[PDB]
This record gives C-alpha cells, sequence and structure tokens, in this order.
C-alpha cells in the first residue's frame, strides 16, 4: 500500500483541506464580471473537456485548469473575446504541471482556431502566473475522490467512474458549485455514485476521515442530484459524451436515482 | 514579490543547470546573502519551463528548516530570477573535501536525521523529490543540511498514478524504477537517502552503475537478486527478465563495514527491495540509530 502512502495519507488529506480554502475562488465573481456570464464559463469549460479528450490529457489537468480560470476571473476582469485566451493559458499551465507529456504551445494555438497567436498565449501564460503568484498546486475534486475511493468495500469501477463523472459535471456550472469546496463536491459525488450503483451510502469511515456527514453534505448533494437528472438536457454535453467511453465504464449511460431517501 | 534586481549585488557564480546559472548575491539594503537562480525565459519557444513551474509552485508551500527556502521570484518579461536562501556548499564537495579525514559519525548522523525530517515534510505535503543525491543537498556553516533542486519534483495524489519514468540520477535510482514498474511512490526518495547514507560513510557511491542494467546488477550483487519471496510481484514487473543472474544476498555487515548495529539496521530498511516494506522518512526518525544525535557544525570550512 505504498502507492497509497499509508504513513502520510492523513497528513496529505489535512494539508489539502487547508489548501482548498486558500485556493478558493470568489463565489460571486461573475456578477462583478461586466461582460461574461455563467453561461459563457460553461461553454469555455465544456470546450476544455473536449480539448482534454482531444489530447488525451489527465482529468486532474482539466480540474487544475478550471481552478486556475476561476481564481484569475476572481481578480481579473475579462472581455468575452478574451475568455478563451485565459482558458487556453490555464490549460497550458495545468498541462505543464500535471502531464508527463504536455501538448506543445503550437498545439494550444491550433485548438483556438488561430483566434490567438503564440505570442498572445505565452503573454497570457505569464499573466496567469503573475495573478496566481505561481500558486498552481491546488487541491482538485479528483485528489479528494481518489482518497475516498480507498474506503469502498470492495472497490467498484462503476462507482469510481460515475463519481468522477458527477464531479466533472460540477465544473461546468459556476452556479451553484462555486459555493462548495472540492472536498465537499467529491463527497457529494462519491455518495451519489455509490447510492446510484450499489444502493450504499457515505461510509462511517469517511465520516471519520473527513468529519462530513450526509447531514452536512445535504445542500451540495441536492444540487448534484439535480445536475445529474437534468444532464441530458444541459446545453453542454461534452462530459456526457466523454463518459460514454468504455475507458470510464460508460457511466454516463447509467440512470440517476429518482429520490435520495436523504 | 517584494523584490527587485536593483537591490542585489552579484558576488560570484556558485552553480549552473539546464535552468541556467546560479550566482551568490548580496542584498544591499538588508545585507542578506542569497542565491539567484536565473531561468532564461528568453528561450520562450515554449514559454515558462514546466520544471520551473513545478519548482516554484512546490517550493512556495514547502517551508521547513531542511528544505532550501525560496525567498522571492522576480518576474521580468525577458527573465525569471529565483531568490533562494544562501548555503555555502553541497554535500558532494564536502565529501570530497573530507577525503582521507572521513566525515565524523556525529555529522553523518545529524545530516541523515535532517534529511529525513525534510523528506518527511515533503511527503506529508504530497511532494516527491525524485533526484535526491549529494550534489542536491546543501550545507551551511551552522550544521544544517537542506534538500534542494526541486526541478524534478512532482505533486502526487493518493493513491499515486503513473508519473515520468527513468527519474532520479541513476546511481540513486530505486529498483522499482529500473524495473519499469507502472507506479512508484515516496519509497523512491527513501531509496535515494539510503544510497546517500552509505555514501556519507564510505565517501564512495554505493551503486555506481554505467547503465540501467549494470545498475540493477550492481544492486542485485549487493542486496541479492530479488525473488517472489523477498519482493512479491517482482518477477511480473515489465522489465524483469527470468534470465537475470541470481546472486546471493551478501551479509549486510559487508556492504558498509564501519557501520554499527543500529546504522546497519537503518540502512537495510532504507534499501528493502519491496517498496511496501521499505521504511518511511517518518518512521525512520524514531530509529535507535538517532538516540544520541546532536547538530554539530561542519568540521571544515567553505
Ligand atoms: C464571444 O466569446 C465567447 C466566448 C465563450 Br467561452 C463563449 C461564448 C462567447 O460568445
Ligand atoms: C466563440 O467560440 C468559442 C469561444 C470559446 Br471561449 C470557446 C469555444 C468556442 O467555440
Ligand atoms: C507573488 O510573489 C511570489 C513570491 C514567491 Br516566494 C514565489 C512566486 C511569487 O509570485
Ligand atoms: C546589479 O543587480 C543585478 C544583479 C543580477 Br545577478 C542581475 C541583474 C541585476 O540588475
Ligand atoms: C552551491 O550551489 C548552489 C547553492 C544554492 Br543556495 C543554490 C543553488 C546552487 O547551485
Ligand atoms: C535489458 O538488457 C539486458 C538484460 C540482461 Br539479462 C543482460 C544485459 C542487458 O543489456
Amino acid at each position: 500500500g505504498v502507492n497509497e502512502v499509508p504513513d502520510y495519507h492523513e497528513d496529505i488529506h489535512t494539508y489539502l483541506r487547508e489548501m482548498e480554502v486558500k485556493c478558493k475562488p470568489k463565489v460571486g465573481y461573475m456578477k462583478k464580471q461586466p461582460d461574461i456570464t455563467n453561461s459563457m464559463r460553461a461553454i469555455l469549460v465544456d470546450w476544455l473537456v473536449e480539448v482534454g479528450e482531444e489530447y488525451k490529457l489527465q482529468n486532474e489537468t482539466l480540474h487544475l485548469a478550471v481552478n486556475y480560470i476561476d481564481r484569475f476571473l476572481s481578480s481579473m476582469s475579462v472581455l468575452r473575446g478574451k475568455l478563451q485566451l485565459v482558458g487556453t493559458a490555464a490549460m497550458l499551465l495545468a498541462s505543464k504541471f500535471e502531464e508527463i507529456y504536455p501538448p506543445e504551445v503550437a498545439e494550444f494555438v491550433y485548438i483556438t482556431d488561430d483566434t490567438y497567436t503564440k505570442k498572445q498565449v505565452l503573454r497570457m501564460e505569464h499573466l496567469v502566473l503573475k495573478v496566481l503568484a505561481f500558486d498552481l498546486a491546488a487541491p482538485t475534486i479528483n485528489q479528494f475522490l481518489t482518497q475516498y475511493f480507498l474506503h469502498q468495500q470492495p472497490a467498484n469501477c462503476k462507482v469510481e467512474s460515475l463519481a468522477m463523472f458527477l464531479g466533472e459535471l460540477s465544473l461546468i456550472d459556476a452556479d451553484p458549485y462555486l459555493k462548495y469546496l472540492p472536498s465537499v463536491i467529491a463527497a457529494a459525488a462519491f455518495h451519489l455514485a455509490l447510492y446510484t450503483v450499489t444502493g450504499q451510502s457515505w461510509p462511517e469511515s469517511l465520516v471519520q476521515k473527513t468529519g462530513y456527514t450526509l447531514e452536512t453534505l445535504k445542500p451540495c448533494l441536492l444540487d448534484l442530484h439535480q445536475t445529474y437528472l437534468r444532464a441530458p438536457q444541459h446545453a453542454q454535453q461534452s462530459i456526457r459524451e466523454k463518459y460514454k467511453n468504455s475507458k470510464y465504464h460508460g457511466v454516463s449511460l447509467l440512470n440517476p436515482p429518482e429520490t435520495l431517501n436523504v | 514579490g517584494p523584490g527587485s534586481m536593483e537591490n542585489f549585488q552579484k558576488v560570484e557564480k556558485i552553480g549552473e543547470g539546464t535552468y541556467g546559472v546560479v550566482y551568490k548575491a548580496r542584498n544591499k539594503l538588508t545585507g542578506e546573502v542569497v542565491a539567484l537562480k536565473k531561468i532564461r525565459l528568453d528561450t520562450e519557444t515554449e514559454g515558462v519551463p514546466s520544471t520551473a513551474i513545478r519548482e516554484i509552485s512546490l517550493l512556495k508551500e514547502l517551508n521547513h528548516p531542511n528544505i532550501v527556502k525560496l525567498l522571492d521570484v522576480i518576474h521580468t518579461e525577458n527573465k525569471l530570477y529565483l531568490v533562494f536562501e544562501f548555503l555555502h556548499q553541497d554535500l558532494k564537495k564536502f565529501m570530497d573535501a573530507s577525503a582521507l579525514t572521513g566525515i565524523p559519525l556525529p555529522l553523518i548522523k545529524s545530516y541523515l536525521f535532517q534529511l529525513l525530517q525534510g523528506l518527511a515534510f515533503c511527503h506529508s505535503h504530497r511532494v516527491l523529490h525524485r533526484d535526491l543525491k549529494p550534489q542536491n543537498l546543501l550545507i551551511n556553516t551552522e550544521g544544517a543540511i537542506k534538500l534542494a533542486d526541486f526541478g524534478l519534483a512532482r505533486a502526487f495524489g493518493v493513491p499515486v498514478r503513473t508519473y515520468t519514468h527513468e527519474v532520479v540520477t541513476l546511481w540513486y535510482r530505486a529498483p522499482e524504477i529500473l524495473l519499469g514498474c507502472k507506479y512508484y511512490s515516496t519509497a523512491v526518495d527513501i531509496w535515494s537517502l539510503g544510497c546517500i547514507f552509505a555514501e556519507m560513510v564510505t565517501r564512495r557511491a554505493l551503486f555506481p552503475g554505467d547503465s540501467e542494467i549494470d545498475q540493477l546488477f550492481r544492486i542485485f550483487r549487493t542486496l541479492g537478486t530479488p525473488d517472489e519471496v523477498v519482493w512479491p510481484g517482482v518477477t511480473s514487473m515489465p522489465d524483469y527478465k527470468p534470465s537475470f543472474p541470481k546472486w546471493a544476498r551478501q551479509d549486510f555487515s559487508k556492504v558498509v563495514p564501519p557501520l554499527d548495529e543500529d546504522g546497519r539496521s537503518l540502512l537495510s530498511q532504507m534499501l528493502h527491495y519491496d517498496p511496501n516494506k521499505r521504511i518511511s522518512a517518518k518512521a525512520a526518525l524514531a530509529h535507535p540509530f538517532f538516540q544520541d544525535v546532536t547538530k554539530p557544525v561542519p568540521h571544515l570550512r567553505l
């Protein structure tokens, strides 16, 4: 279990919980965004999901990039014609951090349809770094999920993939999800996934680890449950498409439960 | 980023790397001596190097007495200057400077102890160093040793996923990396420290291989060719070969003859084949080897 760092897993968990509060965006930044909306953000993030599929990037990278964009947009006012340049630089930085083999800069210019130049992407890379003050090692929903996953009795791939899927759906909708921390969405997503697949619920053991109960998870859970039901109808569909793939056990094809008995 | 290249006075070059060159500089207002590592974003052909992105982001949160402190980042459009705290020397030059004197056991003990504290701290903050070697451990005049060069470091998740392969300078590379295992963890850092421990004692590298396979073979000839008994899975590993020579494990007192019972105990546990049995930095802090550890200054000068 060295791959699961037994000697350090709690230290790490405790550390991530602290860091997720420091790396948190402003829940209400889009109102102070004169020229962009939750809807435009959803489009951008949906696009980034496609880019990740296109370049076969990690899911962690996608989560990182979204974290970078929401923190940048928490302090930097951006015109709609520039939203994609922020997003592309976010994805580039996230790739350089998280990927063994980042796509080359040229490849990032390419996926923007020569909207932007290689200079613009690089100049924005610097700006994002200055704005974030290099603080790129941010806890993501995934880094929580993978730890929660160790608490399954026994592990179940359908549960894992579906948790991932739900958690990814949350990236799309700044409202409501900006108001919840990565550790809480992951916990919502885990229970939802577990319930859906096996009927089971948030385990005692994760209550011990996290301090969270179905009581404290309820708000987020109610939101996530809706997002799950209304996902076939959402204007953005790239995550559902992605989670059809056998790589993720075709979980997007599973039927959400009608009630949570919660 | 409360810093400006105009308050520094270059003194001399103290090192170099892919990133670029390191200089010792003096802060003209506070008097503080720093190391300036210059990254030539000038070669912006791909922008800011990922190595520098990792080094900076990870060092910004790794605040520990036995990890070299990043003080500041000065961020021109042309260049990027990392301001690090200044340490006089690195452990490899000291080991050379200690040629036929030896390093006194109190100092080895102290240094290993500090290295373990710093690595434990890295591990407790989801960071793998992945290039622990003597050249990358900095010492001061006050008896401190600190982990440095985080250029190859990497923020891991739990459990770990597959990361870059053939990491770590070869002489210090753990067998599970040499055998192409899908996954590697904190244990690889421990392995490196184990090599360094042995090296601080003998002043010679323990496994100085000239190739991956020569490396494995040097390891196997010393600790024994691993089997399913000592190390379950080994024979299934992608770069395990059944044709590997089967060398008997030599008695450990022979691997490092001057080392005492406690020292050998600790060394063996740092060099356990199976990453799952290999000791953690955290558990190793409690080993009896350290019962009487102090922090003496280095016996020689810069
Ligand atoms: C105009 O620029 C846009 C950018 C994104 Br992202 C979505 C919608 C837009 O209209
Ligand atoms: C204007 O079109 C787009 C804008 C953004 Br941002 C992302 C994807 C698009 O297709
Ligand atoms: C913002 O100032 C900073 C300070 C350090 Br230390 C590292 C990166 C920075 O950007
Ligand atoms: C004299 O101050 C400086 C020192 C170094 Br090193 C680089 C640029 C400077 O301006
Ligand atoms: C002695 O050489 C060095 C010292 C420091 Br501090 C940082 C980097 C170096 O290369
Ligand atoms: C993987 O390469 C090798 C394997 C053996 Br067994 C001997 C020599 C080699 O060069």
